[PDB]
């Protein structure tokens, strides 16, 4: 999909975030391998 | 400065003009060094070939040439998607 | 040697102006304007 | 920037001093307020 590989589990702290500073969105690339878009076999670790 | 003309377009989901390229500049460097109008110089030479490249294969996306100065030059021109500080959301893309 | 009575004299008149104040400003000064929902104390550019 | 050339367009300034949290401000040429130009200046200045 057209989303950003996630890492990790998110947290965010609200206490600390001003309202109106403008923070970074993101600019990694979508690089999702192989054996994680499908369900991995022993096979499929061979044809890949 | 340029006035463009901006039809409307597919194969870009939005308003692009097919005749000059587009310049990006970090917000942060100065339009106006001699560095910078000395690249905005010489690559004017590039919107031939931008156009000559969309013309032999009509279904070609963005052209790029990205400069080791910070400018980007692309094809075809197209606002980008933010204004640094004409709206609230500040812009931080460098080329390099 | 003769300097001690003013000494004397200011040693007075601090302890009983800290004890004036100690009655009067007495934890006053401990709310201030933060962002809504935010531990991000709000200022201006020079106001501390 | 050093000189008056460079001091031209826009930076970011990053409040309470973190990387994520920024504001455009058009950059200037300030001179001093109490300088040393002239003497009249250099003596207003030693006079403060």
């Amino acid at each position: 999909q057209p989303k950003p590989i996630g890492v990790g589990i998110p947290t965010i702290n609200l206490r600390k975030r001003r309202p109106n500073v403008q923070n970074p969105k993101s600019q990694e690339p979508v690089t999702l391998d192989f054996l994680d878009a499908e369900l991995e076999n022993d096979i499929k670790v061979e044809i890949r | 400065r340029i006035k463009p003309v901006f039809i409307d377009d597919a194969n870009f989901r939005r308003q692009v003009s097919y005749q000059h390229a587009a310049v990006h500049i970090p917000t942060d460097i100065y339009e106006g060094s001699t560095i910078v109008l000395n690249e905005l110089n010489w690559t004017s030479a590039l919107d031939d070939v931008f156009k000559k490249n969309r013309e032999e294969d009509p279904s070609l996306l963005w052209q790029v040439f990205g400069s080791a100065t910070g400018l980007a030059r692309y094809y075809p021109a197209s606002p980008w998607v933010d204004n640094s500080r004409t709206p609230n959301k500040i812009d931080l893309y460098d080329v390099r | 040697l003769p300097l001690f009575h003013i000494a004397l004299l200011v040693l007075f008149m601090v302890i009983i102006y800290a004890i004036i104040g100690l009655e009067l400003f007495k934890g006053k000064m401990h709310k201030t304007c933060y962002y809504i929902g935010t531990d991000i104390v709000a200022t201006v550019e020079n106001e501390k | 920037k050093m000189t008056e050339e460079e001091c031209r367009g826009y930076y970011y300034v990053y409040k309470d001093g973190d990387p994520t949290q920024m504001e455009l401000r058009p950059r200037q040429w300030i001179h001093n307020d109490f300088h040393f130009d002239n003497v009249l200046s250099a003596m207003m200045s030693l006079f403060t």
